[PDB]
Parts: C-alpha cells; structure tokens; sequence
DNA sequence: TCGTAGCTGAGGCCTCACGATGGACTTTTTGAAT
DNA sequence: ACCATCGTGAGGCCTCAGCTACGACT
C-alpha cells in the first residue's frame, strides 16, 4: 500500500489510482437447508435432491459460508483446505457458529502489536470514540440523503441534525467506554426509532418496524429479522477479512468477546452498518425485492422463505460488489477491498508506521 | 481487466481427452459438442496455458484458444442459431 | 409509347432522391449493399411467396392477401402490395422493411408514406376503400398505421406528374447537395455524387470514399494444362488429376483463361449464373475471346458513346488528352525513378524540355495522325531512354531492344515482359468497360483491330507507365525476374511456369497497390480508379460534366 | 450467304476439330460434322462438351459459340474480339439515326405482320358449320391496311393504323376458336395489352409474346447487333427497342399459333385460370405445359425465307437476323420480309 | 471493412450435415474438426446469416459464427497448438 | 480435567449425536460412543463420516474437531467461536511478557530433556558385552547438568549449559547403536544441527525431529494456543517457538528412539543413504519405511502423565499441552513436567 | 456410507471414398439508405 | 474423356453411464 501509507504516513503527496483487483474470487453461499456439496476433480457440486443444483469453479471461488443443516462431503473439505479457502458455519438462521483455521497466520509482529493495542486502555479508548463516531456520521449521510417524505418531511428534521451532532460531540468527549456505550445506545435508539421515515416512504403492509425488538434473539418483526440478518452474515465477511490478513479477529478493543460474534470484528464492523447492512435493507425494501408474502410467521417470530433469502443474498453481494470512492484516497474501490484496506491500514497503525487509523467517514 | 475466452479441441485419445476434458471443467463451461466458453483473467489464462501444453500431445492433436474481448460487450461479437447463448456472469453462487 | 406504368417503389426512391430514381428507372443500374441485401432477405421468406387471393367479389371476410398485382389505367403506375389485410369491402396495405423504426414524427419518412399513399390509391382504383395503411418493420415486429391525407395524395400525384416529366426530358438530375442521404444511396458506387458535383463545376470539396463493398478478386489460369471444375459453390483447379487449388465463388470477380487450360462446361454456366465475366488469352496472352449476357442494361450511355464516336472533334480532343497524360506519366516516372550513381541521378533536362515540347505539340496536334506521329516519337525516345534505371542498367541478358516493339513474338527478355504486361492489363481495361455498359470496341483514337479492342486500348495509354511500366521495373529491380526464367526460343523470349507465376503475382499487388487521386485527393486502388475513370467518362459523354479528367501524377 | 447455326441436343456430346472440321462424338463413337465452311453459331446444350483448341479455331474464325440449359434454356454467348460485330453495330448506330431507313424498315415489318395476319386467317379460321370462309369485307378492310400501311408518311401515322387495324383483326380473333365462343375463356378486343391479365386469351398471348420476344432478344444478340437500339419502338427504360421491332411478323405465325393450339387441343383448360381483383394468372402446371406446347411449335420447319431448305422457325431466327445485316451495310436493298 | 469470422457446428442430421457442410466450403476454409474460419465482408456475412437459418433446424442443432475482429491483426487475438494457425489472406489466386 | 480425545480410525465411520451422547457406526451396525462428558477433541481420518447436527452440538460445546487423512495425514482443525480459546490465548500472551515465568518453565523442560536422556542411557545402554553399565561418571556429570538447570541464572546462560550438556550426551550416543559404532553410518558429535545432514545418524535425527516438532504444532494448535510465540525460543522467522520449547523433553522418547529402533533393527541401511557435497539424505522408500517406524514410535502407550491411563504419546501431547493450559491462567502452579 | 479418480462399454458427431438416380433455369416488380 | 450433385459404408471424434481400483503428502 506504498501510495496510502505515504499519503497518510504524512509525507503529503496525491495517491495515483488503485492498483486493480488481481488474483480474487467469489464467495459460496449454501443457504438450501437440506443441500448436499460434493467434490468432483476440480469442479465442486452441489445438489439437491440427488440432482446437481449447480457447481462453482473451484479457482474461482474466494469464500464458503454453510448456512444451517447443509452438507459437505470429507473430501471437499480437504480440497478446500489444500487451496486453504476459508469455509465457515452459520446456523439457519445465519448465527455463526465455526470455520475452519490453518496452523495460524504466517505474521506474528502484527498480532504483537494488535495486543499491545490490546492492553493500552487509551489506544483503545480512542479508537472507540473514532469508530463509533464514523458510525453515527454515516448515519448522518444516510439518515439525510435517503430520507423519504412527499412534503414537508422530504428534508431531514433539524432537530435530529444537531441532536446526532452533539452526539458525535460527545462521542470524542466521552471519558470513558462504558459513557461511551450510553452515547452508542442513545444515538442507535433515536436512529432506529426514526428509521422508518424512509422505507417505501413509509411502512408497508406488515413492513412495520419496532425498534424497541433490537437486543431481542428471535426477531420478532419482518425489519428486525432482515436487519439482524444482515449485520451477522455482513459479520462473517468482517471475520474472513481480518483473519486473512493475519488479525486475530477475536481479540477485540471496545467489543468484547463472547460466542458467535467476534470481538475485533465486532468492533470493525460498526462503521460499515449503515452503508452496508442498512443500506441493502433499504434497497430490498424499497425495490419491492421483498414484501410481505416472503416471510413466514413463527412462535420464534418472522423468518425467510427460500425465495426471500435467494434473493436478499443476491442484492447483499450486489452491495459488496458496489463501487464507491474513497474519501481521502478518491478513487473507486468495491466495498470489499475497502474491508482489506481499512485491515491493513490498522494493521499499520497498530505498528505504528502511520499516526492514527482512517476511519472512512463519507 | 476481465476478458471471454472461447476454446475448441480435437483430441486423439481417450486419456487425453478425459483429463484435458473435466480441467476444462476446471475453468470454464461446457458451450459446445467440443467447445467450452470461458470467462478469465490474466493469471488464470497463464494457468490455463501451462496446463495444456502438458496435458495435450503437440504434433499430433489441436486445440484453439480464442480472446473474444472484455467480455462486457460480448454478444455484439457473438451469434447463435441452435440454443441461445448468453455469456458467463460473475455473481457469488447463494444456492 | 414514350413512357409505360411507373412502378412504385421508383416513386418512393424518387422522393428519396430524383437523381436516384432517374438511374433506377430510367436506365436501372441496379446494385446491391449491406441494407439492400439485407432487405431483400427479410422480404423473401416471407412475402415472395405468395398468399390469399382478392376477390373481385367481397361481402364478409377476412382478406389476408400477398404479393398482389395492381396497375392503373389512369394513374399510369403498376404495383405488387407487398401484403393486403382487409376485413370485408375495407382493406389496407401493409408494407414490409428491414430496421428499426425510425426516430421521425409519425415513425415513417417521407418515402414510404408516398409508397403507402399512392398504392392505396390504386388499390380504391380497383373498387376499394384503403384510406390508410401501415408499415410493418420486420426487425422490431411493429406495425406503424399510416393515414392517408390530402396534400400526401398531392404530394404522390405531382411526383407521378414529375416522375414523367423528368422521364420524357431524357435529363439527368442533379445530385443531392452533399446530402448525408447519398453515402448509403448503394449507387453511390455509381452516382459519384461528390465527383459529379466537384468536376460538375458547383466547386466543393469531395469527401473521403465510400469503400469498397462486393468486390471479388481475379482468377488467373496460366498453368496450360489445368482442369477446372465446379463442385457445388466452391471451384476446383486441378492439375495431373489433383486438387492443385479452389476458390471461393463469391469472393471471385474475374476469370482470365490463359493458353490451353480447360473448363467444365458446369463451370461456365455457374459463371454466367452469377454473370461473373470470363476471359481466353493465348499462351503468351493474346486476348482471344470472353463472354457477354444479352448485353447491358444501360442504352443512353451506348448511344451517347458513339454521339461521341462520331464527332471528330470530341475525338480529337479526347486523344489529345490521353496522348498528354501518357506523356507527363512519362514525366513523373523518368525523372522520380532514375537511377543514376553519379551526375546520371537527375535525369538529363535535356529530355526534360524535349517530352514537354512534346505535349505542347501534343495540344497542338491538328488531326489524330499528326498525333500518331508525335506519339511515336515521343514513345521512341522513352522507350531508347528506358533503360537507364532497371537495376540501375542492363542486367545479365537483361538489354533492352526499343526497336523491337512493333514485333509481335518478342526477341528480348524485356519486350516479351513488357508485351506480357501491356496486353494482360488490357484485359483488366475491357472488363471495366464492359462492366459499365460502354462498348470496349467501339473508340474512337484507336481503331478496331482483332485482339485488341479500341475503345479500351485508347482507355490505357495513360495507365501504361503507372501500371506496366511500374511491375516491369518492380519485378526487373527487386529481383523477381533473372535471366534464368526466361526460355530462349526461334519464337524468342518466353516465361517459365515460376516467372508467370511470380511476374501475375506482381502486377496483382500492383492493382492492389493505394495511390491518391490528384483531384479528389483520396486513396483509392487502381482497380477501382479504373472503374470511377470509366464512369467519369460516361458522364463526359452524357455532356453532365464539361470534360474529362484525365488523371495525370 | 456464309453459313448455317449447328445444334446439338446431347448432354453427351464430346465435340473437337479435324484441322477444318469438327467433329461430334457421342461415346468416342462419332456422330456428326459442321467442318466450317457453311456453319454459323455453335450452339451447345446441356453439359455438352468442346474441346478448347476447337474453341479457338472457332474464335480466329469469329463464331458465336452460345450456351443453352439441357431444357435448351439459354443462358449466355461467347463472342471473339474481333471486327465482325462492331462494324455491324457501327454500321446499325448511324442507320439507326436515318430517318426514311426506319420508314421503309418499319412499314415492311408492320405489312408483314398483317398480311401474316390475314393468311392466318385462312389457314384457321374456325367459323365453320356456316362460315367455314371468313367475312370477305373484312378481307378487302385489311388489304386496304396493307395499302394504308405502304403509303405510310410517318412513324406515329404508321403506329395510329398499326392499333386500328390490330383491333380490327382481334374482333374477329374470337372466331378463331375451335367452333365457337371460349366461354370460360373469352376474349377482349379492348383490354388489349393491359398490363396484367384481364382475359385468359389475354394472359396466354401475353406470355406467347414475352417468349417470343425473349427469342428474338437472344438471336439478335447472337449476331453482331445490339437489340435494345430499335429503329421502331422507344429504345430507353428496359424495352428491348429492336427485338421488339422484330418480333412483329412473326406474332401470328408463332404466338398466335401457339395459342391456337393450345386451346383448341384442349391443353389450356378453364381451371387452369386463376382470377385476382382483374388479373388471369396461369398455374405454374399451366405455365409449364404451355411451354412445352412453345417448344413444339418452335419445332416446326417452314422452308422458304429464300430458299427452300426447310429449317424450324428458330434458325429461321437466325436467317433473318444475318438477312437484316445483309440489308445494313448496303448489302442488299430493303431488306425482304419472310411472308407466307 | 473487412472482418474475420470463426463458425462450429453442431448437427444431428446427415442430410443437414451434407447440405451445411459445403455451403459452408462456400463461405470460409476448413480449420478445426468442425469449424471454418472465414475472412468476410458485410453483404456475404448477411448471405451467410440467411443460408444458415434454413438449412439448419433450429430447435435442435447449434452453430456458432463468432466475429474476432477486423482481421488486420487477427493472430495477437488466436492461439493455436495443433497445427499452427495463420488466417485467410486476399489474393487472387494465380495457379 | 475436562475430558479426553476420541479417534476413529474408520475411513467407514458414521457418527451422529445421541442427545448428550456421540455414536459411531459401521455399516449402520454400532461402534463406538463418545457421550460427550469427558470428551476432548473429535479427529476424523480419512473420509470419515459425521452429521453436521453432531457438528453443530460440538460448537456448542466448544470442542475442536479435526481432520486427518486415512493415512492420518492432518489437514485441519474446526473451532467453534467461543472464549475457550482466546482467554488461553491472551493468558498466553501477557504472561508471555512475564520474565520469570519464562525462567521457571524453560529449566523445566530443560531439565526434563537432560533426565530423559539419561533415563534412554539406562533404558538402551548397548555398550553391551564389556560395559553393559555406562561410564558412570558422565553420569555424575549429567545429574550435576540438571542441577545446572535448575539453578539457572538466566535464559542465555540455559542455553549454553544446554549446548554444554547436549554434546556432552551425543558423545556417547554412538555407544546407543546396536554394538558398536555404525560404519557406513557414523555420527558427529560435532556437525550436529548443521543444516543439511552431513552424517546419516544426522539426517535421522533431523527428519525425526522435523515431524516431532510438526505433532507438536499441530497439537498445540488443537487446543487454544498460539505454537509461533514462544516463550524460550525466537518467534520470528517462521520458527513455532512454543513448539519448539515444548519439543525438547520428548526428543529422546520419540525421535532419539524412532532412531534407535530404525538402525538396530535393520530397517536403515548403508545403501538408503545419498551423499552431496556434505548431504547425507535419505531415499524416498527408506523416508517412508522410517515413517512406518516413526508411527509405531507414536503408536506405543505409556501410562502416567499425572494418571494411570496408558495414553499413546500422541494423546500425551494434548494432555501435556492441557495441562500447560492448567498451568497458565493460575490454576496449577508450576506444570509438572512428564519425566520417565 | 469411503468418495473419487480412472477405465469400458455404447451412441452419436464428423468426414471421406465410392458408388449410383439422370441433364435446376418461367412474363413482370421488389429490393436501403437520412 | 459426357459432368457434377446425391447417397452408403466405414473410421474416427465425442461424451456418458458404469463400472473398478486405490488413499495426493515429504
Ligand atoms: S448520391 Fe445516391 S441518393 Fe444521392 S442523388 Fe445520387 S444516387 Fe440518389
Ligand atoms: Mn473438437
Ligand atoms: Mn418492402
Ligand atoms: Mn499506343
Ligand atoms: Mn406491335
Ligand atoms: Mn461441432
Ligand atoms: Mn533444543
């Protein structure tokens, strides 16, 4: 990363143009709850049914995520580990819960220094109060650029302006991390509470939203099952990027590490909610990609119809596969390299080769 | 920068023609009664090659590898009379 | 009996372009490109063959009629509706086309809005209510209804009235005014519209060529003792009973026939079915005999040409200009490819003045035998003079004798090259001009002896140096051609099998050689500025332009 | 004159030359000579086969060698390079512009046509029962037209009693059925010429016409001359000008006969017909036996152009095409007109 | 301008085979064990497109004509290792 | 502790999960149980066979399942995203700061290896025949060398001690050989470790300890640890440096043995051997053969890591690094090393 | 329930050599382009 | 030395279904 890591490494110049994407594939999401993935030479199968749904060009997959009770044949496996694709997971309702792990990363200094950032309670103090406030600035953007009234409310209220802004104010002056939780829940509570102002230009049939349901397992709601869907599947790309370049993910700053959800990652992903997972819910809402028929009501609460989760998986690797540009580098670079760069960039930070981490504010 | 690569082949032997056949599988997809369409980048184009000098037999069978473009704008070049084609896309495989 | 039914489609073309209809019409001309082709293909399959018939008498039914035959008595125009959809006693035409539909007010030009007007009309001549139409665009499936208005009919009845006026005037209108319509007229192959207006005196600037479409390439048979044969579409040469080459029929244009090759009849008749033109030269390439098809279309440029072929005048101007042009090629050629290697590098002035005299004489030749005159000395000391540049002078057996033209089996290497060049372009010549309608025979400097038809032989003298001149040099210079491929013999100086191959070869490339035009400054082969010549002088003698150009370097 | 044409049916003909002669060979096995001296265009059919040096041979001495399909379908000539044809077509351009030449040409071409007409008229008329003999003041009104015809002072004159006296002879072209009226196929002696077909009568003479036409077109150019450049008719717009200046005279003998027969012998039947908003078209069975029924008379000899020696109409052709030439270049005068 | 075409086939009829097969001779020159290559222009191309949508039958057979570009510089696009590949050339041919 | 790991050798094997309890089949016909309570990590040979709700209820209960080939050949682990692992692993990392602790753990491994030496001295002493008893006065010697261990100052000063004594044992490893010394296969006392073997007792020893340390590895991995950050030897540079500290007591009970069954039984010979330009390395059959042997090594049970339960080693290396584990996050103090 | 790599069979493309039925030709108009 | 498309066979591609072996490995 010689451009970035002069360009922020303070010795100012104007980084040229990305250097394209070499050598990168895509990932295998196995969502068909009873599939069945078998190894043929250098081809991989999957069937369903005793009939062959489809296959994947081994070379040309990157990623594999197996979503609920899914079968994987020994032997795909091992063919996955000698071309060490990582392979993870995920319950059926996209918990997830394991992958797989090759005699650890070849870097040690990385992992070094990511502890000792781990046990300087300022380094992580700070890079809290930056995570979380790149969290809320997003939700400026968002909040204002795709708010939905017909007149009236087609701008954004004011009021909530400077409310999130003196939030984001607080944030950097928030002492502590635990204040630092309080301003993240005030802040995420009146963003969701106002989060309906948009979708359809407003709820639709059955689309209604209770933002009181976050911090709630079984997703009682249609919103609340596809958000919670969306940020924990967004987590295991999160968890893929990190390890891949030699983090631990797990050893975490502010989140701190219990089942299922990777503290560092946890952590990484903050920022990236609402340009991601947000992001995508909006669009599947709004584009009619989803709507009230495609969700199936259960004791545990509002859950996908294969259909459904066809489909939201499309739009979401969609997203990934979206371009933007770069606030401080300015070039066009998919969400996914972004995920590698921003890893890399700390993980430089965390050497201490460049003075504080970018935190990809838009 | 991506391109679409067509690939045609003659082969005298059942051996040959079984590995060269599913390492075709390898790379691209089944189009034709001898002919895979084939949609790579560079480093993999190189793969390719190196493979087949050394699975195939030089003086003696053939085959053709064909850069049709970037693969954007492929059907302009492209026209079928038998069953349609439409190209190789790139999406993640969700089923 | 001065003029029959205008047929309707030359109406739609007339709006389109007058000067385009007058050709069409008039004189035909017809020819083919990407949409003409094109068009043609989504007509056939569908509309060629035929449909329901139109009942004389109709009550209640559904008329769903194909490639029917209407003319009018009083309109003076006949007509095949290229689809008929009636329901009872209330019909309409339906028209088929080949694109999309056109991004125009109504979604129809002027044109076929013409061609659906008038054709309605002859369809109510035959006891009918039309009243409208439609044109169904074949590529994007859509039917576009057409409504017939008032000042429409008028507009198809003043270009019915204009059509025969312009017809019994016998006049060529002028072209479009630069007029993006005419680079897709696919007779701008043939309307030279650029080069008609920029020689025609209304000075602009002549854009870059339409390229070349439909052309083949030559067939050379010189191995005297080859077969060939027809299978199928391809073309067979054999030789000792071995498939020794083929062509592809289409990509064919030509076929020249040297000494005693063979041909199986079949051959010649897929030839004339695709009027593809066919040559017989003798061995050393006497040109013997070709073909001809019931003649061509055209008559007025024939009748114009022997208007022409019978004023002195015109005759004697025309001479003038070729012999002038011969001349100062002679000009171009000594002095650019003299080789000297030292004070023999510039060729010497004296020549210099002495050819430039030569052309002021020229214009100033009373009468053509005068001019013979001057063209004979003129050539003699070209020819003497010649020498001093091949290989930089005389190879090995490789002298030249200037004496020894006049002298039908040639004595000398040269002479037997440079006969070999000037007779087998004569070849290239006849075809042009058969190809343009013009008699090669009848001239009117040269005269019409066996072998060697007139008018082309006049047609030449200009391009002698630029083409003949030029291979003999190439092939002489770049090594091509050496003592040993020649045979010596009392007949004198032949070719061997590789020196005719090689020697064909050269002036092949030669044709296919791109120079650029000193009027209309384009690149253009000589093939085809042989073919634009000839039509330049077609229009020269249907007095549309004041005189011929004749392309002097 | 020079010479006589040569047919030869075979698709199995191996043709060559004995130095002045050639030779026609059917399996080696030997067949029939032309040997040069009385021959003129080499025709060939269907696949037949000709030596290359009898090729040439032909072409030093200026024949027209012509191709026709196995059917006989014509389908191209061959002509050397020489000055036979020009100085004919030369001599045919100037002609063409004189005058009187064209006065004196047409009106032996227009007589010859009617009083065809009337010797067809007596060598068919069918009214018999009552009138096996033709009203005879139609007879004294046509040659009056003859008269009227060689008195003729110009070309539109000669054209305005040409049109009255052809739909005087077609009044009476009813007649010429085989007894009566050809109900189911009647003719119209007004809606002559239209273009398409409005009368079976109608289509059948237009198509014996075109054929006709189409004959002469290819004989015509089988000799040195150019048949769009008529002396007559209006040469531009596709006419064939001097083919149909030709192709008067022989109407009668010929397409008119062909008719003739062909619906007096009961070939052309009335579901043959097809009827399309005031068109009778052919079927294509029709079409084809009616084209054989051509041929047939095609193939029957007359003997006398001026000489007896009995040739079918097709070399007949010929004759009179090499006849005009002799009368062009100032050759023979005025040109005599094969009547019968 | 002039353009190069690559055509395969594949039919399941013999009278089809017959008809195709030298039709296509008609058109390019042998290459492959059922594909020709073919040095075109626009008209013969869309004479070819005609001929080839009525002698094949389309439900069930499948051709392929692929357009590889203007045929200046067709080889930096063509990769052969049987025998090797040059394409068409124009010239009249002079045996 | 917690529980111990379960093997199933059967490229056949179908485990599923009975509620609380793991069972094995055949061929539908029943094997084996593991039931989940004092279970240690699941490994799986060669295309073995288990339902992912097995999987599944394994994450839950945070267990690592592992893979190996049929020929058991690892290839892989499985973890479950728990705190198991990273607790171990930052305890790892902190008190892998800790000086002292460093100092302690180190001279016990030390001081386990040098016992261990002399315990094989004693257990495989072939200077038979005369001297079937060692010198005792390298014994006097060694005995003082753990002494000098456990006195240890500091880490370079171990290390030296620690060279000092190693040589001091490999003098008399040549009286190991099954009599007498090894002609054709000689030992150095001197070239030792150099890189590429320059004698074929070297090249052994060397091979012997490459896959030694790569069990460790891949031990180490099983549990949560991280085998690159050691606490004696050097991380960097793609040396595992917690592998490499843990190796040192088993050398002698593992490759020092696997060495001494290969050449006194005859399974190594003169001819397996290649020399170049100072390398002796072996053939690819007597690498394999070796590798035989080397898993017999693995394959014999010893009983008392803490408990009479007759582990073979291989289950001895998760046990010894769980009770490291046991060690770290203060709750056994001191980790006593296995000695023999 | 080892699962996959490798090998046999059987059908169907694909082309050629060598054979054998017999020997196309239809009046005229239409046919693009901006 | 009547020609040239048309139609059969027999071999050689081309792929698949169905079998049998073995275990990538330092
Ligand atoms: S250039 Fe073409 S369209 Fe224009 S007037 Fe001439 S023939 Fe007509
Ligand atoms: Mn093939
Ligand atoms: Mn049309
Ligand atoms: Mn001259
Ligand atoms: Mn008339
Ligand atoms: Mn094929
Ligand atoms: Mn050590």
């Amino acid at each position: 990363l010689p451009d970035e890591v002069r360009f922020l490494s303070h010795l100012s110049v104007e980084p040229r143009p990305i250097i394209p994407a070499d050598g990168r594939g895509l990932p295998l999401y196995v969502q068909s709850p009873k599939a069945y993935v078998r190894k043929d030479g250098d081809c991989l199968v999957i069937e369903e049914e005793r009939v062959r749904v489809a296959e994947a060009r081994l070379g040309e997959t990157s990623q594999v995520a197996l979503f609920g009770n899914a079968t994987l044949t020994t032997a795909a496996l091992h063919e996955c580990l000698r071309r060490e694709i990582p392979v993870t997971w995920l319950s059926y309702g996209g918990w997830f819960m394991g992958h797989t792990v090759s005699t650890g990363h070849r870097n040690v200094e990385t992992r070094t220094y990511q502890y000792q950032r781990s046990f300087d309670p300022e380094t992580c103090l700070n890079l809290a109060r930056r995570w979380i406030v790149a969290k809320i600035a997003n939700c400026r953007t968002l909040l204002r650029r795709n708010w939905r009234g017909e007149g009236d409310e087609a701008k954004a209220p004011p009021g909530l302006l400077m409310s999130l802004q003196d939030d984001m104010r607080h944030a950097m002056r928030a002492p502590s991390l635990e204040v630092l939780l309080g301003i993240e829940g005030a802040s995420a509570g009146r963003y969701f509470q106002h989060f309906s102002r948009m979708l359809r230009g407003g709820d639709g049939e059955g689309m209604g939203f209770d933002f009181t349901t976050r911090n709630r397992r079984p997703p009682k709601d249609p919103v609340n099952a596809l958000l919670s869907f969306a940020y924990a599947m967004l987590t295991r790309e999160w968890t893929v990027a990190l390890a891949a370049v030699g983090l631990d993910p797990y050893r975490g700053f502010y989140h701190q590490p219990r089942f299922g959800r990777p503290a560092l990652a946890l952590d990484m992903m903050e920022p990236f909610r609402p340009l991601i997972a947000d992001s995508t819910v909006l669009m599947a809402i709004n584009n009619g990609e989803i709507r009230t028929g495609d969700f199936v009501r259960s004791a545990g609460g509002c859950n996908l119809t294969d259909s459904a989760r066809k489909r939201f998986i499309a739009g979401f690797e969609r997203r990934m596969e979206q371009e933007v540009t770069h606030p401080i580098f300015k070039y066009t670079i998919s969400y996914r390299r972004l995920l590698e760069v921003q890893a890399r960039l700390l993980t430089r930070y965390l050497s201490g080769e460049i003075p504080a981490y970018p935190n990809f504010v838009t | 920068m991506e391109h679409l690569y067509i690939v045609s082949y003659d082969i005298r032997n059942q051996r040959r023609w079984r590995r060269l056949f599913k390492t075709m599988h390898g790379f691209g997809c089944w189009l034709q009664l001898s002919v895979f369409q084939c949609r790579l980048d560079r480093i993999r184009i190189i793969k390719m090659e190196a493979a087949i000098n050394e699975i195939v037999n030089h003086a003696e069978d053939h085959v053709l590898i064909l850069d049709l473009g970037p693969a954007e704008n492929v059907k302009p070049k492209v026209s079928s009379i038998g069953k349609t084609f439409d190209p190789i896309l790139r999406q993640a495989v969700i089923v | 009996g001065s003029i029959p039914l205008i047929p309707v489609r030359m109406l739609n073309e007339h709006v389109y372009c007058p000067r385009l209809a007058y050709l069409m019409w008039v004189q035909g001309e017809f020819s083919h490109n990407e949409f003409t082709v094109d068009g043609v293909i989504r007509h056939r399959r569908v509309d060629a063959g035929g449909g329901v018939l139109p009942s004389e008498t109709q009550e209640d039914s559904r008329i769903h009629a194909r490639s029917v035959s209407l003319s009018s008595e009083r309109l003076g125009i006949t007509a095949k509706i290229d689809l008929v959809e009636g329901e009872g006693a209330y019909v309409s035409p339906v028209d088929y086309k080949r694109g999309k539909r056109p991004h125009v007010a109504g979604g129809a030009y002027e044109p076929e809005r013409v061609q659906l007007c008038a054709q309605g009309l002859l369809l109510r001549e035959h006891g009918f209510a039309s009243d409208g139409g439609a044109l169904y665009f074949v590529a994007s499936r859509e039917r576009v209804p057409v409504a017939f208005d008032d000042e429409l009919i008028g507009r198809t009845l003043a270009a019915i009235d204009e059509m025969g006026r312009t017809a019994l005037s016998g006049t060529m209108p002028p072209p479009l005014e630069d007029s993006p319509k005419c680079p897709r007229c696919s007779l701008v192959g043939i309307c030279l519209p650029d080069e008609v207006r920029f020689l025609s005196h209304l000075s602009v600037e002549p854009r870059p060529i339409i390229p070349a479409d439909g052309r083949g390439l030559p067939l050379y048979v010189q191995s005297p003792k080859a077969y060939v044969r027809k299978d199928g579409d391809c073309l067979v040469i054999e030789e000792e009973r071995v498939r020794v080459a083929e062509a592809r029929l289409g990509e064919t244009s030509q076929v020249a026939l040297f000494g005693n090759a063979t041909l199986t009849t079949a051959a010649l008749h897929e030839c004339l079915r695709r009027e593809i033109p066919v040559t017989w030269l003798s061995y050393g390439g006497w040109f013997m005999g070709h073909t001809v098809s019931t003649g061509h279309r055209n008559v007025e440029t024939r009748t114009y040409q022997y208007q022409r072929s019978f004023d002195p005048e015109t005759c004697l101007n025309l001479a003038r200009r070729w012999i002038v042009a011969k001349i100062a090629n002679c000009r171009t050629l000594l002095r650019r490819n003299w080789r000297g290697e030292g004070d023999e590098a510039k060729a010497p002035p004296g020549l210099l003045m002495s050819l430039q005299d030569d052309m002021r004489h020229a214009m100033r030749a009373p009468s053509l035998e005068v001019l013979l005159g001057i063209e004979g000395a003129s050539a003699g000391r070209y020819f003497q003079h010649f020498s001093r540049m091949l290989r930089g002078g005389d190879g090995e057996g490789m002298g030249f004798d200037f004496t020894t033209r006049n002298r039908r089996p040639p004595k000398d290497p040269v002479n037997a090259l440079l006969s070999f060049a000037y007779a087998m372009l004569t070849r290239e010549w006849t075809v042009a001009l058969a190809a343009v309608g013009l008699d090669p025979y009848r001239g009117f400097y040269h005269q019409p002896r066996f072998g060697r038809p007139a008018l082309a032989l006049d047609m030449m003298e200009p391009f002698r140096p630029l083409i003949a001149d030029s291979t003999v040099l190439m092939a002489i210079n770049n090594g091509e051609i050496r003592t040993g491929d020649f045979v010596r013999s009392a007949g004198g100086c032949n070719l061997t099998d590789s020196a005719r191959k090689r020697f064909i070869a050269g002036f092949e490339r030669r044709m296919e050689q791109e120079v650029t035009h000193p009027i209309f400054k384009y690149t253009i082969s000589y093939r085809r500025l042989l073919e634009v010549q000839a039509r330049l002088l077609t229009r020269y003698l249907s007095g549309e332009i004041p005189a011929y150009p004749n392309f002097v370097t």
